[PDB]
């Protein structure tokens, strides 16, 4: 049963350094897989022992890299599943089978997420209109080049100044022939007048409806609230996590300060500290629409799902 | 204006084409009415009338003395130089659009400039504009000494031994003066420029701004090299053989010839150029080489890679091989050897 | 094939004297963690898994601490073999030794003791592979290096590097240090070798992450005269007439690998790793699961171990790895510090730029600067210090006593510029 | 004559009218080297100008004015042809050249407009060299008055504001802010500083140097991280590369965004500017005057990923580099100027006189 432990390591490591896997929903999938293995390579006197074990493991997971809590909420929902099963079917052993199907169920639903969102797109964006996006958020490449087969419009993609992370989407939408444009984040307020409804990615959905986003997003949402054009969060619901913003501000992945001011610059690096947060906050009171697996949703709406998805008694995990 | 097309040229524009005149010609194409053209007066006036033999309405002739080194003649002509000079060497045969080097100069207030097409290893900058060193193996035996200062300031240096510069130096009046007091500095190319680069380091400092080139060069002791030029020359002659009494039967292979020239029968020419108004009309063949006029030619010149200059003759039994025609050749038949020979 | 990495945990720049008395050089706590750890996390990051460490002087303490390594767990990916040999004191012998037991299969990555790095060798590793087996052993070594600028505090007064290299295959052409050379010396050997461009650089770090190849163990055995890597590279660069098979240099652009050598280098690298310059590696990631290195990263680069009981009104502007177990009083104005575990502090104290460690202690009103301490190093009221003012091995200073710059006091008269005391003078 | 360099590719559909230039089309690639119709000092200026060797708007003024000093002092009038007319007539192609190598900023605009006004001013009883000498003197009077003494006055006003204990945000190569900070530090104040820069012409460096090499503790971060720092900053502090008519304030791409995030974090927005930069056209819009410099420079550097391998072959992809945004009046509460610590919306009055 140590092969389980070695796969656990393999992940925990690939997690604990940097981009891996470079896709988010992928991370979710490998997560669920490893969880399934934890179950199918273990037994329990009572399901409480399995709850305990998966809680320990999820603690290691989220504590390792609290910047990406996706897997945090995956183990949360798995705790929900076992909670629900021991609730129903004892309110004893064969229910292991039960558990497994749930995973598959969850799993298979996950496999449709992207395409689900696709169906919404063809509704919102009426043609020849201007949409703004910050990043290469796969869900949004899906969104747009899946609503660019019946209409035509204009998407301007900003650029997270740390990376070129807001250029790959430009080259992709070029490969999809939509006549999109590139720009430098500092100029978003420059053109925020001529936007219609910003379509932004997201990286988590706190239980306050406050999304932690790829950096250079707080300014986008603030410019939006100013011009009062609406915010289109392309957040599949698995990206939730029942964190409520204020704890300890282990909050923004502080990536290699090499990014902003590269090391080539002489001695000035002796009294010049550096900051480079790749993930910023956006207050929920600016959100408009949680385009999601179940269609339109508003800020408050989100805790409803946090009511149902993750059993509240385990946000301390 | 801010310049003077002063041309440090001594010692003739041979071929079917006024070669030596061409630095002039080309700078004339881009403004630069004034052209100071120092002449050769080590014996007599054998150079100015040769310029009266040309077609540029604005040229100037400057006599000289026994020996005139580059910086020496610089100091010599120094008084009449009342701007930022633009010196230039003899054999500029090079289609470089000079706007690039003066571009760089006029940009970064450069105390100098020069060109380098592709002895004399140099150190050029990362960006390839502010060079940082020049020398040759003659200067010093082996040690590429570079004073740690510049590597402590200019961080990354590329090198170049694969260069053919063209002795073309946009200057600044005060450097001409700095030379004028430096009586001992004899020659720009050998001593001046490396001295200046040496004094680049002990914004009111000095500048040096080289340039890499891949288009054409400056001719030297092998002038058959500019047969390359010849092959290419007609392209330069797009709107600036070409005109002669042609045969259209004899071998024409990248040939050149002036009008009123050797038009006869039974000749040939293979991948080279010719002279103008000479005696080559009898049963002849190619020579894969170039000739100057006044060399009577006849009887199947089975030669290759040589020169038939003035003071030469051949007739009715002739055959050669890579044996140049210098002075003292009243010949009609001399079977030559392809090795080094100038008869 | 697997990727095996020779490694020696005794860098023979034996400069951390007298500090080398108590605990050996490599084991040093830089940010409350073993440097050798940093190195091992590196090795794991580039993905090497059979690492052969080596320590001759003080191997005992090395094994003592490394038995509980991040990679001495059975679950580890790295296997380690502390071959406790105390014969060599120059790397030459250990390289001929990895020859002497055929340890390195092929294509290894030797590494000095305490390189701080985050570098992914795989780009290099593979290009080395390419021009070594699409070129069939014409290589022997493919130096890796990291672009920088000379003025940075990475190149202390002691050590820089300047190197001639080619630009086509990026092969080394000459390597040499510059300890006070207002000029330099390069032979035309460079150009009589080739007429297609040569480059000189002074903007590469002393990365000391030489990729190599067991035929390097050859080149060391076949000639018993090399004692350091520089010996190797200059010997091979002069012996190019025959059987050179030169070095294929290569520089990176985005990473940070420094073979910390001297106390100034330790200073620079510690107060740059606190600034996350190497991230992934920084103690709030607690990469060694070792318990007490739970570091609760917080506002404005202030790190904070658990239970620090930080003192009222004690401002801390930036880069302060307050370790575990600490405790602090009123107004203690710390800055750029590294406060290890077991560190009681007084009041009104300033500790700019200091590097405390475990066991250390200090009373009220005791200004310090540019400092350094060690186990149970103690300074009482209103003492003061200056640059590089080391003091280790539980040394004490009495009240009222200022101290001059190089005040390296320790447990020995003859080597330290003082001796174990509880005043200032009088050993 | 002087052709107009190609408007590089196509722009945003909306941006089709403003120009988009480059740097490889170095306009001197075609002219006559001995600068015959084009003025020598002028072409030197324009050439070192287009390729991007003069950036700071105030520095760009200083440069232009030095070059025109040279032009004037070398100028000659035709046979008994009146200076004020014929000079300006030579000047028009020269200013057209300066434009067709790089769009003209409001600072240079007010400068050249003043110079036309003043050349047209001096009477037709002009002893030639006397006229030119008086013009050199007046030009240097202008520069010393409005940009060499101004900086001093602005500092004298500002220093009394910046307290001790209070960090301050900065943005970009603005000479004036570097000067303010340096000075009011030298007069003994004690405060951290944080700089924010905006890609592509990453420029905060300039001030970062001129600060850390002057003693003041700094801290760097890019503008897509600005939302992070504001819970600490007690004063933003922004340059102003031009000042418009309707109270607004133009600046580099990354200014109004700073101001906005600031207002939303409730932190008092200063700005610093000197009079003569102030233009007179009006804009609360965004695309009325924002030159589009060579967008090709924008292409990033990662891995081997030049994610813009071709700006061109990807006909579905278009670039832009908006040089300026325009902070609306309401945001930036205090606009220090050499006349006082006026509030922003009242800037047209004390500048219309």
């Amino acid at each position: 049963g140590s092969e389980l432990s070695e796969r656990i390591e393999s992940f925990v490591e690939t997690l604990k350094r940097g981009g891996g896997p470079r896709s988010s929903e992928e991370m979710a999938r490998e997560t669920l897989g490893l969880l399934r293995q934890i179950i199918t390579d273990h037994r329990w006197s009572n399901a409480g022992e399995l709850m305990e074990l998966i809680r320990r493991e999820g603690r290691r997971m989220t504590a390792a890299q609290p910047s990406e809590t996706t897997v945090g909420n995956m183990v949360r929902r798995v705790l929900k599943i076992i909670r629900e099963e021991y609730g129903r079917l004892h309110g004893y052993a064969q229910l292991q089978s039960n558990i497994i199907e749930a995973i598959n169920e969850l799993l298979v639903e996950l496999e449709g997420t992207m395409e689900n969102i696709a169906a919404q797109a063809l509704e919102h964006i009426h043609s020849n209109e201007v949409i703004m996006t910050i990043g290469f958020s796969r869900t949004v490449e899906a969104f747009l080049k899946e609503a660019a087969r019946k209409r035509k419009f204009h998407v301007i993609v900003a650029e997270c100044a740390p990376f070129c992370q807001g250029h790959e989407m430009a080259v992709n939408l070029s490969k999809a022939g939509i006549e999109t444009t590139v720009m430098t984040d500092a100029a978003i307020f420059a053109v925020m007048s001529r936007v219609n409804k910003v379509i932004i990615g997201t990286k988590t959905i706190l239980a306050n409806g406050a999304l932690r986003a790829v950096t250079g997003t707080h300014t986008l949402a603030l410019a939006a609230k100013h011009h009062s054009t609406p915010l289109i969060v392309c957040a599949p619901m698995f990206k939730l996590s029942p964190q409520f913003p204020n704890e300890e501000d282990s909050f923004h992945k502080f990536v290699a300060p090499e990014e902003v001011l590269p090391f080539t610059e002489g001695d000035i690096l002796e009294k010049v500290s550096v900051h480079c947060p790749v993930f910023d906050y956006v207050p929920p009171e600016l959100i408009t629409l949680f385009i999601s697996n179940i269609g339109g949703n508003a800020p408050s709406y989100i805790y409803r799902l946090m009511s149902e998805l993750y059993h509240p008694d385990d946000h301390v995990l | 204006m801010e310049f003077q097309a002063v041309v440090m040229a001594v010692g003739l524009p041979v071929g079917n084409k006024p070669l030596i005149w061409y630095p002039l010609n080309l700078l004339e194409r881009v403004g630069f009415e004034e052209v100071i053209v120092v002449t050769t007066r080590d014996v007599q006036k054998a150079l100015c009338a040769e310029f009266k033999m040309k077609m540029k309405p604005d040229i100037v002739c400057i006599p000289d003395d026994a020996d005139m080194g580059t910086a020496d003649s610089l100091r010599y002509i120094y008084p009449k130089l009342k701007t930022d000079v633009l010196v230039l060497s003899c054999d500029l045969i090079t289609d470089v659009a000079l706007h690039e080097v003066v571009d760089l100069f006029r940009a970064y207030d450069a105390s100098l400039a020069m060109l380098m097409r592709k002895r004399d290893f140099i150190g050029v900058d990362s960006t390839g504009k502010r060079l940082l060193f020049m020398a040759n193996e003659a200067d010093l035996d082996e040690e590429l000494v570079i004073k740690g200062s510049i590597l402590q300031k200019h961080p990354r240096i590329r090198f170049h031994t694969g260069l053919v510069d063209a002795h073309l130096y946009c200057l600044k009046k005060y450097i001409v003066d700095f030379l004028m007091e430096n009586g001992s500095i004899t020659s720009i190319r050998s001593e001046l420029i490396p001295y200046l680069v040496r004094k680049q380091f002990s914004l009111k400092s000095l500048d040096i701004y080289s340039f890499i080139k891949e288009a054409n060069t400056l001719n030297l002791a092998p002038y058959d090299a500019c047969w390359n030029a010849c092959r290419g020359d007609r392209w330069e002659d797009l709107s600036r053989s070409s005109a002669q009494i042609v045969s259209k039967h004899l071998v024409g292979v990248d040939s050149l010839i002036g009008p009123e020239t050797q038009i006869g029968e039974k000749s040939s020419i293979k991948r080279s150029v010719i002279g103008s108004s000479c005696l080559i009309k009898d049963r002849v063949t190619i020579t894969n080489c170039l000739l100057m006029n006044s060399v009577t030619v006849e009887e199947g010149s089975n030669i290759q890679g040589s020169v038939i200059c003035n003071n030469a003759v051949i007739e009715k039994g002739a055959d050669i091989k890579d044996c140049l025609i210098g002075s003292g050749q009243r010949i009609e038949a001399k079977a030559k050897r392809v090795n080094e020979v100038i008869v | 094939p697997p990727l095996q990495a020779v490694l020696v945990a005794d860098s023979f720049d034996r400069r951390f004297f007298p500090i080398s008395k108590d605990q050996p050089r490599v084991l040093l706590p830089l940010a409350n963690v073993a440097l050798i750890d940093y190195t091992l996390e590196f090795l794991t990051a580039t993905g090497v898994q059979e690492t052969f460490v080596f320590c001759c002087w003080k191997a005992a303490q090395i094994k003592e601490h490394l038995l509980k390594s991040k990679w001495c767990r059975p679950t580890s990916l790295n296997v380690v073999r502390i071959i406790t040999s105390e014969l060599y004191r120059s790397l030459g012998d250990v390289l001929r030794d990895v020859d002497a037991k055929a340890l390195v299969r092929s294509d290894f990555l030797l590494v000095y003791g305490d390189v701080i790095s985050n570098i992914n060798i795989t780009r290099a590793l593979e290009e080395h592979r390419l021009r070594r087996k699409l070129e069939k052993n014409v290589s022997v070594m493919t130096m890796i290096f990291k672009e920088s600028s000379p003025s940075h505090p990475t190149r202390c007064h002691e050590d820089n590097v300047v190197v001639a290299v080619d630009s086509t295959t990026n092969r080394v052409l000459h390597f040499q240090k510059t300890q006070g050379l207002r000029r330099f010396a390069f032979p035309l050997s460079l150009f009589q070798g080739s007429s297609d461009g040569v480059e000189v650089r002074y903007d590469l770090l002393d990365c000391h992450i030489s990729i190599c190849s067991p035929q390097v163990a050859q080149l060391f055995t076949d000639n018993f005269d090399y004692q350091t890597r520089d010996d190797f590279v200059r010997g091979l660069l002069v012996n190019e007439e025959i059987l050179g098979n030169q070095i294929h240099m290569h520089v990176t652009a985005k990473e940070y690998g420094a073979r910390v050598s001297n106390l100034h280098m330790y200073s620079a690298v510690c107060a740059d790793v606190i600034r996350r310059w190497v991230y992934p590696l920084t103690p709030e990631a607690n990469f060694t699961d070792s318990t007490t290195q739970s570091c609760t990263h917080s506002r404005h680069n202030i790190y904070r171990g658990p239970e620090v009981s930080l003192g009222h009104g004690s401002i801390l502007e930036e880069n302060v790895l307050l370790g575990s177990g600490t405790v602090i009083g009123s107004n203690c104005f710390i800055t750029n510090s590294v406060i290890g575990p077991g560190c009681h502090i007084g009041d009104n104290v300033v500790l700019d730029q200091t590097y405390l460690w475990q066991g250390v202690r200090v009373a009220a009103g005791a200004q310090i600067h540019q400092s350094l301490l060690c186990d149970n190093a103690e300074v009482k009221e209103r003492v003061t210090l200056k640059p590089r003012s080391v003091l280790t091995s539980q040394v004490v200073v009495g009240p009222n006593i200022t101290l001059p710059e190089g005040s390296v006091i320790s447990l020995h008269p003859p080597d330290a510029e003082e001796d174990e005391d509880d005043g200032e003078f009088s050993d | 004559q002087v052709p107009t360099r190609k408007d590089y590719g196509s722009k945003v559909s909306l941006f089709s009218h403003l120009p988009q230039y480059s740097r490889q089309n170095s306009l001197t690639q075609f002219m006559s080297i001995p600068s015959s119709v084009i003025h020598p000092a002028m072409v030197r200026l324009g050439l070192q100008y287009s390729q991007g060797l003069v950036s700071g708007s105030n520095a760009r003024c200083i440069a232009l004015l030095r070059a025109l000093q040279q032009v004037i002092q070398d100028y000659t009038t035709p046979p008994n042809e009146e200076l004020s007319r014929d000079l300006v007539n030579k000047l028009k192609p020269y200013m057209s050249f300066l434009t067709q190598c790089r769009p003209l900023s409001a600072s240079m605009h007010n400068a050249i407009k003043f110079l036309n006004k003043e050349i047209t001013s001096v009477g037709s009883s002009k002893r030639e060299e006397e006229a030119k000498s008086e013009l050199r003197a007046a030009i240097d009077r202008y520069v010393q008055e409005k940009i060499v003494l101004a900086a001093q006055a602005i500092s004298r006003f500002a220093y009394q504001k910046i307290s001790n204990g209070d960090v301050i945000l900065v943005y970009g190569c603005s000479s004036l802010v570097s000067r303010i900070l340096q000075e009011a530090w030298t007069e003994g104040r004690r405060f951290r500083v944080v700089v924010v820069d905006s890609r592509p012409w990453l420029e905060g460096r300039h001030t970062l140097r001129s600060l850390v090499h002057a003693g003041v503790p700094a801290s760097y971060l890019l503008i897509p991280a600005a939302s992070y720092v504001l819970p600490e900053v007690s004063k933003v502090l922004l340059g102003a590369h031009a000042l418009l008519a309707n109270g607004s304030v133009m600046s580099r791409v990354g200014t109004a965004q700073l101001a906005l995030v600031a207002r939303a974090h409730n932190v008092p927005v200063l700005v610093c500017c000197e009079t003569y930069k102030f233009c007179e056209r009006v804009q609360t819009d965004a695309f009325v005057s924002n030159e589009l410099d060579d967008p090709d420079d924008l292409q990033c550097k990662r891995g081997e990923h030049v994610a813009l391998a071709n700006w061109q072959n990807h006909a579905s992809l278009r670039l832009l580099n908006l040089v300026y945004d325009v902070t609306p009046p309401e945001l930036v509460d205090l606009v220090i100027t050499e006349l006082g610590m006026i509030p922003c919306s009242s800037v047209p009055v004390v500048l219309r006189v």
